[PDB]
């Protein structure tokens, strides 16, 4: 707790989740065009959050945050930092 | 079949060993090994990496005939 | 309808309850053809009656041997002991006698199956009515049923047919058990029963050493 | 059972049974009477 | 919406159609009039789209047939494990894998055939096996016949489960057509669930079972004294004795201290010097990385939660100025034509089997595989052949799609339409490439044979004369040798000893060594390029002209499989796409025969052999570089010299190979009667024979016919392939078992 | 309509259309949840009750030997010393008796009411079921006649306790793998020192 690896993992998961919540990523209820333009998608998934943030978005964005954090941690250990 | 028979029986007779035909011709591996394989050794060495001799024309024609036969297929 | 082997499952449709021992059991539908079904009925009867005779001839001598009154060998050794004790009776002569005698009686049974009542013509020593046969697998008459337990009443005959087929199936299963127990213990069946009676929580298939080869 | 026995009477099943019997008979003759060259 | 949809009890389970041969076909169900009906029943049995046009019924048949094939494969695999458990010298071989020859087949003593139970070592007599099961079982950690028995029993249970499922999903709960067309869901599940979780579970087995048991085996512990795998499961201290990072448990995994696990997840490269196989720790790390990559790959496609790709959208987006409408319409083809899917999957599966052959010889993944020369040669040759046959099948089912499932309305100015619209350019350019390759590959050999026969070796294409050095491949070898220095710094060694470096020797025999490439290698590689290009030309020409040509404009109406369109237009025999498959099979045979001959000779001459103090004594003493640049060199020094073992095998345990050598020569020659003749002759001969039977009142009611023209071709090519391949099989196996 | 219906079916497995045949039908899945729930309640009570009673001295067996995974179910993890019968003979008896119970229950599922027709030593009177496979009832299975008016509330309570028991049995298995101690031993280590005994310290 408070360690470096914990900091990278929690921060990466938090920023990816927050970017997904505030419409800065493709999500279950908004999908990207070929020209990378987000348009709403009727997924039919129920969600209590007013921004349309589903549990699917939580799972994928937490996975991507873990992936980015782990790659960053291993690369910084390899680089010497 | 006729000429194979003539040649192998006479090869045994000319080399003074009639037992080779008498014992090996009763089965087909005998024909393959003791007639075709055994007697092709000088022929296919008519030319090799070490040089050539006067049998090289027959080695070349041997392969030539195999090639023409295959092209017919 | 009648009681079935698997309660809640409809009996096999080619089984209608007329045959003795009909609990509707035919999951492979081996008796779909009626003539093949009659053949299999005679097969089951011959197997069951042979099993009952054999199981009696194993159990009663083994019970008497266990008491110590006699020293009859166990069923899996009796042929060897007989041959060692009968050097003037060769195995092949005994086999030839058995084959010709069983051939005579079994060919008569076979020809009655092909042509029911055709052995009733008096060709065998003048026997006519006693070889006519009552039903498929149930010869009857004064020779095979000399006490007349099939000619008394219908319900008595059905009761005895039920008794016969159920005891025959039980004896067939018991002979299978005899084979399996001898292979697993190397002892006779009454020896197995006595060992289980002396110490039942220790003498089980789990402790014979071959049913659980761990 | 009638349909099943009709399938068992189809030509390759009968061929399989008959040739299994014939091959088994030849094999067991040569097992019991090894190396027969002459009568 | 992706969901499970089935129909309940669509087909009754009954033997009624078993009693009616040809029930599946409207033409064949009426029964025979002639003997042609007997052949047509077998030829049409698995042609589901010929039986019906309903795609749902076809798909259900395909699914349940696949279950049947899986059950057959599991019966076969359980048989191999059972024969290892019951009829093998596996435990003796485990105690001494260098001197004992693997054997898992024992013949019964009758008619003198017990001579085939050879003295293979370990106090055992049996047929020597070359499938590599012993090396695979040893790598898995199997130390006893009991574990082989357990796998055999479990395989038969799973085989019964596969046969139950095929009956169940055809007769009880048959999936509807929309279930099968969920290609996005199937790709997600097969990438993440089949391949990804399969690789993860196998990494689990390797780490927890294969690594410690093989570590103890290569340390020299007797296999009967090694603890059983579950002892390594239950006792963490026992595993930490061999891999000290196991004392930390799963905490390094969860705290991203992954470098702690470096004792059992390695990047050594090269081969284990004790066994000659790849490091099992490298394999564990490989399978873990593969598992993660496939688990990520299985999340690409959209199913039910909005995110993910639509494959149709991806395909319709990829079009350009040269290519018209691009990949439009391909999604509809690949979700409605089973044959298009079969063509693609056969092409890639066969190419994979060939790649597997090369990668397993070069980087032998099993302990003591590389010095079991019979096993090495056998598995290379086998997987090469399976690959070639699958590629020819890809050509066949591509052509079948083109005849039966192609619809011009759904392919307007897309890639398929534009490929058809310049098929003449494609075929003419490929024709020129094949002629150029044949001239400048085979004519180099003919030049060399002629120069050598004329006594002019200085005028030859050779390493000591006019040189043709494969400098690009030599540079690739040098790059891969130098890779651990700069471009793969955390790899300790190169991927294979074939690139360069030192000999890997096991038990005084070469496991792997550098494979140098000179003029003979250049020449034979261009032979390979030529033969592959010609096989491609035949199959691709069959696909492109399956529907029409300038000769026959309505060929699609004649079908995929038809003998000809008559003697007119000069003569139109073998215009059908099926006949292109028929010819492509021969050229596949020619190509792959040269490939496996190249393998056998080059390994015997330049890799395999015994190690002494002076160096390496190769099996055929380096004669590849001296004589493989002439046809006469191949005929003498490979075929004539190496056939000595199979033709001298009589009276030994290898005599079965000599007999099969002769019988395969026979079957090959027998095929030429079908290939060279025509059915009109045979039908007239049958007329005379039928007269003789009519005279004696023994004419059959099923009227005898000669085989059809197409069946005559099929019989001819089947016997040609069987005879030639089995000839090479017996030659290879007798040779390498006797001199390996 | 269904008891304990939270609308939680993210894999749409209880969808009725297309899932007619097989075990993915809604009826089989609700029935299977109920069966899993009741078996899990028996297991969740039974996998920790001997350990609790041995720790408290009610039973004389030591708490180490009555831990659920060391009492004979997994002999690599331990065997209880000398039951009245060996575990494999007990398993033979268990196979026979439980097959009787389970096959009769199954025959009620496939053929409702059929287990009240054939003679079963008079027991077929109380084995007719109710037409609802998960809830047979009658004079034995509901012998106290409970749920006269709150049968749906009792079904919800049964399913809630069963789901909790299912999670508890999964926790028993996971904690047995991680710690190699009994579930009550784990609870007492968490109670005695909560910071120094948890999943972060056991890893
Ligand atoms: C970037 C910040 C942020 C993130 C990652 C989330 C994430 C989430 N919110 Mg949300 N929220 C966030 C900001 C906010 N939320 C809310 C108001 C709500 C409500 C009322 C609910 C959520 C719920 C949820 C969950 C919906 C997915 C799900 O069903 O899981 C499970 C998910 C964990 C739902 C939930 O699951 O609550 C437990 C829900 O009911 N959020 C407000 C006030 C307007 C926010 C302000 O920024
Ligand atoms: C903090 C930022 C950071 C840094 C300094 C690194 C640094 C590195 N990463 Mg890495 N990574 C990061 C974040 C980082 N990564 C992120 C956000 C991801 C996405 C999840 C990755 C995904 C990733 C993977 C999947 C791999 C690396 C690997 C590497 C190494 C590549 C060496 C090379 O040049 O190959 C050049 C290769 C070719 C030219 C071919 C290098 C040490 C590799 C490594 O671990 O090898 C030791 C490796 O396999 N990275
Ligand atoms: C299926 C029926 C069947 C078969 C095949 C056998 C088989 C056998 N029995 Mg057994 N038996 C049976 C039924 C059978 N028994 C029944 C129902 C009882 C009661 C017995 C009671 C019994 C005893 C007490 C003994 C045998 C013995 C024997 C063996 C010698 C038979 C003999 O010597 O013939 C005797 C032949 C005659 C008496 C002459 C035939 C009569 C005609 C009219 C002349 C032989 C292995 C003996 C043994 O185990 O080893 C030698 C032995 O001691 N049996
Ligand atoms: C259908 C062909 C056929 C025929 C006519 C026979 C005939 C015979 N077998 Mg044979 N058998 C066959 C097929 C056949 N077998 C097959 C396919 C197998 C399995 C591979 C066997 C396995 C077998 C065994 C194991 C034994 C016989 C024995 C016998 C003999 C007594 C029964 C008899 C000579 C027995 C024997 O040799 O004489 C007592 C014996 O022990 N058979
Ligand atoms: C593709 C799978 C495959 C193949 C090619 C073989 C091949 C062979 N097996 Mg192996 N087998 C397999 C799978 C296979 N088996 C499986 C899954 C099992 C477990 C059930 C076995 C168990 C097994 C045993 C126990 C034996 C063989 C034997 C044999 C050999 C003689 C078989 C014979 O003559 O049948 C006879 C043909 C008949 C028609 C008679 C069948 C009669 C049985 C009882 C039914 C032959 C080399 C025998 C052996 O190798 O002898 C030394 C032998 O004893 N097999
Ligand atoms: C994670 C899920 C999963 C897994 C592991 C598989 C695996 C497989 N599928 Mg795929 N499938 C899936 C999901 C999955 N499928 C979904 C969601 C769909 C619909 C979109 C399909 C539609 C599909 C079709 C249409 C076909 C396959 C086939 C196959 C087999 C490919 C050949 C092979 O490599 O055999 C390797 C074999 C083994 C490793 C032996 C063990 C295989 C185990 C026992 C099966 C595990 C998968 C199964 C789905 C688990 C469910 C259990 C079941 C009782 C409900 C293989 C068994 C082909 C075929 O072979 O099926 C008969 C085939 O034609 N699948
Ligand atoms: C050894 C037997 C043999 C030979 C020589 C050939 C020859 C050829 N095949 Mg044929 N093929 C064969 C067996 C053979 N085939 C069999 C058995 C079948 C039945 C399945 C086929 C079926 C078949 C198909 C289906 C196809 C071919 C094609 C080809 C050509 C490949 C292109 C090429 O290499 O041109 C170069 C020519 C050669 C390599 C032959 C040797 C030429 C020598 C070295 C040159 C000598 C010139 C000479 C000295 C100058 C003249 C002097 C003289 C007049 C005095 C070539 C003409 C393919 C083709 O047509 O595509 C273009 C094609 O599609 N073949
Ligand atoms: C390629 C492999 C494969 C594929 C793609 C399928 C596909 C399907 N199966 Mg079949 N099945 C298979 C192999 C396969 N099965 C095998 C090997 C068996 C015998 C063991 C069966 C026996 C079987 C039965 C008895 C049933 C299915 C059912 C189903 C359907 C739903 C499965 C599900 O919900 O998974 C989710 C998996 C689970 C909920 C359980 C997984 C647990 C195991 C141990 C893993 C689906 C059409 C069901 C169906 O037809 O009704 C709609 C159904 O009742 N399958
Ligand atoms: C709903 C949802 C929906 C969607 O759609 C999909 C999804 C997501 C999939 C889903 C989810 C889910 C869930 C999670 C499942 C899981 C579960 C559980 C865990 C089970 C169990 C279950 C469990 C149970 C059976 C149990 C039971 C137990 C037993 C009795 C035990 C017994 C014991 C005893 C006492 C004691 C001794 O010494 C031993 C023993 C013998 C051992
Ligand atoms: C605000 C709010 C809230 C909260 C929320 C939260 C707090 C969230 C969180 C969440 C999170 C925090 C999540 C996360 C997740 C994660 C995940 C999902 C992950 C996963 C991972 C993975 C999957 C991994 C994988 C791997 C491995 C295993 C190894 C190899 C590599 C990799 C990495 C790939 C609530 C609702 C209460 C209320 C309202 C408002
Ligand atoms: C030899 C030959 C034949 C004659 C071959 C025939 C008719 C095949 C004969 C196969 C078997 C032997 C016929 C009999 C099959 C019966 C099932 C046999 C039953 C007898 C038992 C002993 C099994 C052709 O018909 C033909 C057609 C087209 C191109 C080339 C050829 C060709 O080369």
């Amino acid at each position: 707790i408070g360690s470096t690896t914990n900091l990278i993992i929690c921060s990466s998961t938090a920023i990816f989740l927050a970017a997904g919540r505030f419409g800065l990523t493709p999500s279950a209820n908004r999908l990207a065009s070929p020209g990378l333009k987000l348009s709403p998608n009727n997924s039919g998934l129920q969600t209590g959050d007013p921004a349309g943030f589903t549990a699917t978005d939580v799972l994928y964005l937490g996975t991507i945050g873990h992936v980015v954090g782990i790659g960053s941690i291993l690369g910084l250990k390899a680089i010497g930092a | 079949w006729v000429t194979f028979y003539f040649h192998w029986k006479h090869l045994g007779i000319w080399q003074g060993n009639v037992n080779q035909f008498n014992e090996s011709s009763t089965y087909l591996m005998g024909w393959l090994r003791d007639y075709l394989w055994l007697n092709s050794s000088q022929l296919i060495n008519g030319y090799n990496p070490f040089g050539m001799n006067s049998l090289s024309v027959w080695a070349w024609m041997f392969l030539f005939g195999h090639l023409i036969y295959a092209t017919g297929f | 309808d009648r009681q079935v082997w698997f309660p809640g499952n409809a009996p096999a449709p080619h089984l209608d309850g007329s045959l003795p021992g009909d609990f509707g059991f035919d999951p492979l539908s081996l008796g779909s053809d009626p003539q093949l079904l009659k053949w299999f009925q005679q097969a089951e009867l011959v197997h069951g009656r042979t099993a009952m005779t054999a199981v009696a001839g194993i159990l009663f001598p083994a019970v008497a041997t266990k008491a110590g009154v006699v020293n009859i060998p166990q069923w899996y050794d009796a042929g060897s002991v007989w041959v060692q004790n009968n050097p003037n009776f060769p195995f092949a002569a005994l086999l030839f006698i058995q084959i010709i005698l069983t051939g005579w009686v079994e060919t008569k049974r076979w020809l009655d199956f092909k042509n029911p009542g055709s052995q009733a013509d008096g060709s065998f020593l003048g026997v006519t009515d006693d070889f006519k046969g009552v039903a498929n697998g149930y010869p009857g008459g004064k020779l095979f049923d000399p006490f007349g337990l099939s000619r008394g009443s219908e319900g008595q005959l059905q009761k005895y047919q039920e008794n016969e087929i159920k005891n025959g199936r039980l004896a067939m299963v018991a002979f299978l058990g005899f084979i399996a127990q001898h292979a697993a213990t190397g002892k006779g069946p009454i020896d197995n029963l006595a060992d289980h009676l002396a110490n039942p929580t220790a003498v089980t298939f789990a402790t014979n050493g071959v049913s659980l080869p761990f | 059972m009638k349909n099943f026995t009709t399938y068992l009477s189809t030509a390759p099943v009968v061929a399989l049974i008959w040739f299994t019997f014939t091959a088994g008979l030849l094999i067991e003759i040569n097992r019991f009477f090894p190396d027969p060259l002459v009568f | 919406k992706v969901k499970i949809v089935v129909d309940g009890n669509p087909v009754e389970t009954s033997f009624e159609r078993w009693a009616k041969p040809g029930h599946f076909s409207r033409t064949l169900s009426k029964g025979p009039s002639t003997t042609t009906w007997i052949w047509n029943l077998h030829a049409d049995a698995h042609d589901f789209d010929s039986h019906t046009s309903d795609l749902e019924e076809i798909s259900r048949k395909v699914f349940s047939a696949h279950f049947g094939q899986l059950g057959i494969i599991l019966i076969w695999l359980s048989g191999m494990y059972f024969h290892g458990a019951r009829f093998s010298n596996y435990e003796a071989w485990l105690s001494d894998p260098i001197h004992i020859k693997p054997s898992a087949q024992v013949v019964w003593p009758v008619v003198g055939q017990e001579i085939l139970n050879g003295d293979v070592g370990g106090g055992f007599q049996g047929v020597q096996i070359t499938s590599g099961f012993f090396q695979l079982w040893r790598a898995s950690g199997i130390t006893s016949e009991l574990q082989l028995y357990s796998t055999a029993i479990g395989g038969l249970v799973l085989a019964a489960a596969m046969f139950f499922a095929g009956w169940f999903h055809y007769h009880k709960a048959a999936p509807k057509l929309e279930w099968f067309q969920n290609v996005e869901s199937m790709l997600n599940h097969h990438l993440a669930g089949l391949l990804g979780l399969g690789s993860l579970a196998w990494a689990g087995h390797q780490i927890h079972v294969s690594l410690p048991i093989n570590k103890l085996l290569d340390a020299g512990v007797d296999p009967k004294e090694i603890p059983l795998p579950h002892e390594f499961i239950l006792n963490r201290d026992l595993m930490a004795q061999l891999y000290p990072s196991f004392s930390k448990g799963l905490a390094p995994f969860f705290t991203i201290n992954w470098s702690e696990y470096s004792d059992f997840l390695t990047f050594q490269g090269g081969l284990n010097p004790v066994t000659g196989g790849l490091w099992l720790s490298d394999q564990a790390h490989h399978h873990l990385a593969i598992a993660v990559l496939f688990l990520v790959a299985g999340h690409q496609y959209r199913t039910n939660w909005g995110i993910g790709h639509s494959i149709k959208e991806i395909l319709e987006a990829h079009k350009g100025p040269f290519t018209g409408e691009g990949h439009k319409g391909l999604y509809e083809i690949l979700t409605t034509s089973w044959h298009a899917q079969l063509a693609i999957n056969l092409a890639l599966f066969g190419s994979l089997s060939i790649i597997v052959a090369h990668h397993m010889y070069s980087m032998p993944p099993y302990p003591y595989l590389a010095t079991d020369y019979g096993t090495q040669l056998s598995i290379f040759t086998h997987h090469t052949w399976i690959g070639g046959f699958c590629i020819v099948g890809a050509g066949a089912h591509a052509a079948i799609f083109m005849v039966r499932d192609y619809d011009p309305t759904n392919n307007y100015n897309n890639l398929l339409d534009r490929v058809i619209r310049h098929r003449d350019a494609i075929v003419s350019h490929l024709n020129w490439v094949c002629i150029f390759l044949g001239f400048h590959s085979f004519g180099l050999y003919i030049h060399n044979d002629t120069m050598s026969a004329l006594g002019r070796p200085q005028d030859m294409f050779s390493d000591t004369a006019i040189q043709l050095q494969p400098v690009f491949a030599q540079w690739i070898q040098n790059t891969h040798l130098s890779a651990p220095q700069f471009t793969a710094p955390n790899a300790l060694a190169p991927t294979s000893p074939v690139w360069g470096g030192d000999v890997v020797a096991v038990g005084g025999k070469v496991a792997a060594m550098p494979i140098t490439l000179g003029t003979a290698d250049f020449m034979v590689h261009h032979i390979h390029a030529f033969t592959i290009h010609v096989t491609v030309l035949i199959l691709l020409k069959g696909v492109l002209y399956a529907r029409s040509s300038r000769l026959i404009p309505d060929k699609a109406n004649l079908g995929f499989r038809f003998p000809c369109d008559g003697p007119g237009r000069g003569g139109t025999c073998q215009v059908s796409a099926w006949d292109h498959v028929f010819l492509g099979l021969f050229w596949m045979y020619n190509s792959l025969s040269i490939a496996i001959f190249h393998f056998s000779w080059k390994m015997q001459s330049d890799v395999w052999g015994t190690v002494n103090s002076t160096g390496v004594s190769h099996i055929t003493g380096g004669n590849f570089s001296q004589s493989a640049n002439t046809i006469n060199g191949w005929l003498r020094d490979f075929l004539w010299a190496q056939s000595s073992q199979v033709i001298q095998s009589y009276g030994s345990a290898l005599s079965a190979y000599g007999l099969i050598f002769l019988g395969a020569h026979f079957i090959w020659a027998f095929s030429l009667m079908f290939l060279f003749s025509g059915r009109g002759y045979w039908q007239e001969l049958i007329e005379s024979i039928v007269w003789a039977h009519n005279k004696l009142k023994v004419a059959p009611s099923i009227q005898p016919r000669a085989l059809s023209i197409t069946q005559g071709r099929a019989v001819g090519v089947a016997h040609y392939l069987l005879g030639g391949i089995a000839t090479t099989w017996s030659f290879f196996l007798a040779r390498i078992i006797a001199v390996g | 309509a269904l008891p304990a219906d939270y609308g939680f079916d993210p894999l749409g497995l209880l969808d009725p259309e297309g899932k007619g045949a097989g075990f993915v039908s809604p009826a089989w899945l609700q029935y299977s949840e109920v069966i899993h729930a009741r078996w899990a309640m028996l297991g969740a009570a039974g996998c920790i009750a001997p350990e609790i009673l041995a720790t408290a001295g009610v039973i004389p067996q030591t708490p180490d030997e009555v831990i659920w995974f060391k009492s004979g179910v997994i002999p690599p993890a331990g065997v209880y010393d000398k039951y009245w019968l060996d575990p494999y003979s007990l398993f033979f008896i268990e196979v026979i008796l439980v097959q009787f119970a389970e096959l009769r229950r199954w025959q009620d599922f496939r053929n409702p009411g059929s287990q009240g027709k054939q003679y079963f030593l008079g027991l077929e009177e109380v084995l007719k079921g109710s037409g609802d496979p998960s809830y047979p009832g009658g004079q034995f299975f509901n012998l106290f006649n409970l749920g006269k008016s709150d049968l749906k509330e009792l079904k919800t309570k049964e399913l809630k306790n069963g789901r909790l028991a299912m999670l508890a049995v999964f926790g028993y298995g996971a904690q047995a793998v991680i710690t190699a101690e009994g579930p009550f031993k784990n609870l007492t280590d968490h109670l005695s020192d909560p910071t120094g005994h948890n999943i972060l310290t056991n890893f």
